[PDB]
């Protein structure tokens, strides 16, 4: 918060579009609608975003936190397919600003809850780690493209354990 | 001797702070260890209780 | 070998031939200047030594 | 064109009498199905999804399904061919020079290593007959490490580390050491050792394979893959995969070892497995058998004596020192199941001192047993003095203590090494006497590493023949020792 | 393979396409675009250098 | 574990059992096959076990970890009854070295959950505690003989409680 995080993210978007020619992918699952409109305005202000100008240097999405994660969680493979569209299906290297992983963790946790699943020791899905790696694994610098992951490491109580 | 004393106290406090940070290191290590430990412990308790149901 | 390995088989042989023809530039040497410097220094130093010493 | 026809040509499709098991209960990757009871336990039966599964649990009225695949590509009701054939790997070293999956799927391409024999992967532990003292020194290529703890062929070892803790770097150095070993004409020297990765990134493992290609160690190497994409049984089978993979050549008389990394991964796999099984496991999500589960692969560390043809099956575990939390019940078993362990320090690596073995914490009971005794003489006191210097490092102005301090300074400045520097115990025993000489204790421990590179180059150039002589010196030759002191003074001038 | 009429049709289609290859047997224009992109990739890989152009370095020293 | 428990127990065995006279036992259960091989290689030459005679009145027992835990789940009462046969049926200085005791209850729990019933917090059988305790009630020097028992309780994660 206030750490230039949005600022650095926009810096990365600009450096990709100019220093690499690569656009950006926004998928803010569980984003605040207030934060959503704010990001819309701010990214539009940055110029890499414009819903009409067709010169925006990015692709956008955000998610409803108020919504069940059973909705909010699936946006992951959606952004994955999007990255394929822009990179494997559109010959490019790309990154993905994604906040937050621990948010994605809670999403998978609620998913396992839906499974009535014996939760992980961290309450997650019994093999939540499987998707988590797959979350990491779904994007890679493959021959299809250089799938980069802008990863927001949401510090759960800053407990790395 | 007084300057020696003041400097000695300072350096002593310094060594003390070093030892303190050291102790606190493993302290916090085991602290998070036990934190998650009891967390998941109650968790497993509840899980079994559900199994009992 | 690369011939049977590649579709560019006779191409591989012909490129081997071309490489046998192809030449990288060999360097140049100036040890002659160094030799002259060495000999003249031997001269000067030996004369000065065997004389003044 | 016609070649594609030729491939299509000779396509074999002979049929055979078989029934199948129509799936009954589907969900969470295990099918409580009915039918095909003519399948056996531990078998590798296959479903209509083409996936082949191992025996999960025969119910009195149903049949549970254990497979390591993706059933989102499998609808319920599907007929599972009761293959009733014990889950068996291929038999033989066809994977040598080949990089396959845990099930033999070379996702690195490079075609199939169609091993003409099938390993009845339901292998079991070696017994007491071949169980005898091992004697083969391990071609480690890790200077201090091999120096610190020489190892034998057949060992039941372990290794623990943190994130990016050089443990992969350790394995890569080991593989590098295998090339010249595999270049050793004798099968004891020839390193037909094994190496597998667990839960690793497919692309990271690809970079590893790229290094191996650079390493050309595939002559020494066969790769069984367990990437992050591995299913829970898949990781679980991976230890079994490597165990039977060893078994083929250990029964083929091979003196070699297997490198699976990291066993801590399938622990997550087995935990999630039991969780999907809804059976109540314990702490670490760990069911009790985890040891015996682990022990199943663990006991395979066979110093296969002549009672087993003289082959060797050395095993060193890889379970991460997660935050160096020794108190892991996982780690608890991990030390408890191996006849040794490789504890890796972090602070040195955190201080950038790479290597960073947990010299205080690491321990391996192999040592001079199956070791070059020449370096043993050159450096037993060296290790002892390292211990004393640590006891000296236990303080912060005895010129005796000061001397011990400079000695430890040189010892630390020397012992570590960089990545991918394969070598024999040669320069090991060399610098072992050299520091044991301590005639460079005056030299700056900062300058020690540089002058060390210098002396190493000097030895590789001139005393290279004398190095061969010392190799022939399967004992501390006072002549070789004199040459040592002499060239020591010589390189000292070169300093 | 003769016992299998399926294998019969398989060998039939195989010979059919094999002889048909005089014309691009199911060339496909999207496949042509794929070939073009692959040409770009093989250019990046094999290098910008002309394939059989035998080079010379013209070395130098100090 | 790794406490020298094998190392210390073996050195202690050397020292004390150097004069172990009655029919005596050493038990490696859930242990290393290498442990058994070394134990034999020592004892037979040690003359406590006779390398060429029947004088192995001091003997090593192998319940090495190679077995299933359920397979491993049976050595204890075997040792107890055997010690009865040695001492109780002869009244001589009978000795017993045992490991790993932790593995004993480890199997007991491992089947206790496998028993399809609600297991302990540590998963043991509801009387798995009683099973071990009465096993100790049968494990003592008696009016019929003189059996000495040594137990190696691998401190489970050093769970002091």
């Amino acid at each position: 918060a206030g750490v230039g995080k949005t600022v650095l993210i926009m810096e990365l978007i600009n450096n990709v579009a100019k220093a690499h020619g690569g656009y950006s992918v926004f998928a803010g699952v569980g984003e605040r609608t207030r934060e959503g409109n704010d990001l819309y305005h701010e990214m539009i202000e940055s110029g890499v975003i414009n819903l009409k100008d067709a010169t925006s240097k990015v692709a956008l999405v955000y998610g409803q936190m108020n919504e069940p994660p059973g909705a909010r969680a699936r946006v992951a493979l959606t952004g994955l397919t999007v990255a394929e569209y822009f990179r494997d299906q559109e010959g490019q290297d790309v990154l993905l600003f994604i906040d937050n992983i621990f948010r994605f963790t809670q999403a998978g946790s609620e998913v396992s809850a839906l499974l009535g699943r014996i939760p992980s020791a961290v309450g997650y899905q019994p093999t939540l780690a499987t998707d988590m790696g797959t979350m990491q694994e779904r994007i890679t610098t493959t021959k299809k493209g250089s799938i980069t992951s802008v990863q927001a490491i949401y510090v759960p109580a800053d407990d790395l354990t | 001797s007084t300057t020696s004393e003041q400097s000695a106290r300072m350096t002593a406090m310094d060594n003390a702070s070093k030892n303190a940070s050291e102790m606190i290191d493993k302290l916090t290590l085991t602290f998070n260890r036990t934190r998650q430990a009891v967390i998941t412990k109650e968790l497993i308790e509840i899980i079994s209780g559900a199994a009992a149901l | 070998y690369y011939k049977a390995n590649v579709a560019k088989a006779g191409l591989v042989d012909d490129f081997e031939k071309k490489f046998n023809a192809l030449k990288v530039p060999i360097p140049e040497d100036k040890y002659t200047a160094q030799v002259d410097a060495e000999e003249k220094e031997d001269v000067k130093s030996c004369a000065e030594f065997l004389t003044q010493s | 064109s016609s070649i594609l026809e030729e491939r299509i040509l000779g396509a074999d499709t002979s049929v055979d009498l078989e029934e199948t098991g129509r799936v009954l209960s589907i969900g969470d990757g295990i099918a409580r199905v009915h039918g095909l009871r003519n399948v056996q336990a531990e078998e590798m039966v296959e479903f209509s999804s083409g996936l082949k599964g191992m025996s999960l649990n025969l119910e009195p009225d149903n049949v549970g399904v254990v497979v390591f695949g993706n059933d989102k590509l499998i609808k319920e009701g599907d007929i599972v061919k009761r293959t009733g054939a014990i889950v068996d790997v291929p038999v033989g070293e066809e994977l040598l020079g080949r990089v396959v999956d845990a099930l033999g799927n070379a996702i690195d391409g490079k075609g199939p290593i169609g091993s003409k024999a099938r390993r009845r992967v339901g292998l079991k532990a070696p017994g007491i007959i071949p169980r005898i003292s091992v004697r083969e020194p391990m071609q480690t290529g890790i200077k201090a490490v091999d120096s610190l703890v020489p190892i034998g062929r057949g060992q039941r070892e372990l290794i623990i580390g943190d994130r990016q803790t050089g443990k992969t770097s350790i394995a890569i150095d080991t593989i590098i050491n295998q090339k010249r070993f595999n270049d050793g004409t004798d099968e004891k020297k020839k390193l037909y050792c094994i190496y597998v990765a667990i839960g690793q990134k497919r692309s990271t493992v690809a970079q590893l394979v790229k290094r191996l290609t650079d390493a050309d160690a595939m002559k020494y190497t066969i790769v069984v893959s367990a990437t992050a994409s591995d299913a829970a049984p898949l990781q679980y089978l991976a230890p079994y995969s490597g165990c039977s993979m060893g078994e083929y050549f250990r029964d083929n008389g091979k003196h070699a070892l297997i490198i699976y990394d990291d066993l801590s991964k399938q622990a997550v796999a087995y935990r999630q497995m039991s969780l999907l099984l809804r059976r109540p496991p314990g702490r670490e999500a760990y069911p009790g058998d985890v040891f015996y589960l682990h022990s199943r692969l663990l006991e395979r560390a066979a110093k296969m004596n002549d009672a087993f043809g003289g082959g060797s099956l050395t095993a060193l575990p890889v379970i991460e020192t997660q935050a160096g939390d020794v108190s892991a019940y996982i780690p608890t078993n991990v030390i408890s199941i191996t006849d040794g362990q490789i504890f890796l320090e972090t602070e040195l690596f955190y201080k950038g001192i790479r290597p960073a073995i947990n010299v205080g914490l690491s321990v391996s009971r192999v040592g001079s047993a199956a070791q070059t005794r020449a370096m043993k003489q050159v450096a037993g006191t060296m290790k002892l003095e390292l211990a004393q210097y640590r006891e000296v490092a236990a303080f912060a102005l005895d010129a005796a203590t000061q001397q011990l301090l400079s000695r430890g300074v040189r010892l630390t400045e020397l012992l570590k090494q960089g990545q991918y520097s394969p070598m024999a115990i040669e320069e090991q025993v060399a610098v072992i006497y050299a520091g044991v000489r301590g005639y460079l204790d005056k030299l700056e421990p900062s300058k020690i590493t540089k002058f060390e590179n210098a002396f190493l180059s000097h030895v590789i150039s001139q005393h290279q023949a004398l190095l061969g002589k010392i190799r022939t010196d399967g004992k501390i030759s006072e002549e070789s020792d004199a040459k040592l002191k002499e060239i020591v003074t010589n390189f000292l001038a070169g300093f | 393979d003769p016992v299998q009429k399926l294998f019969v049709d398989k060998i039939r289609e195989y010979r059919t396409k094999r002889q048909t290859s005089g014309g691009p047997v199911d060339a496909g224009p999207e496949y042509q675009q794929d070939l073009d992109r692959e040409l770009f990739k093989l250019k990046q890989m094999y290098g910008k250098a002309d394939m059989n152009t035998f080079p010379n370095f013209t070395f130098e020293d100090p």
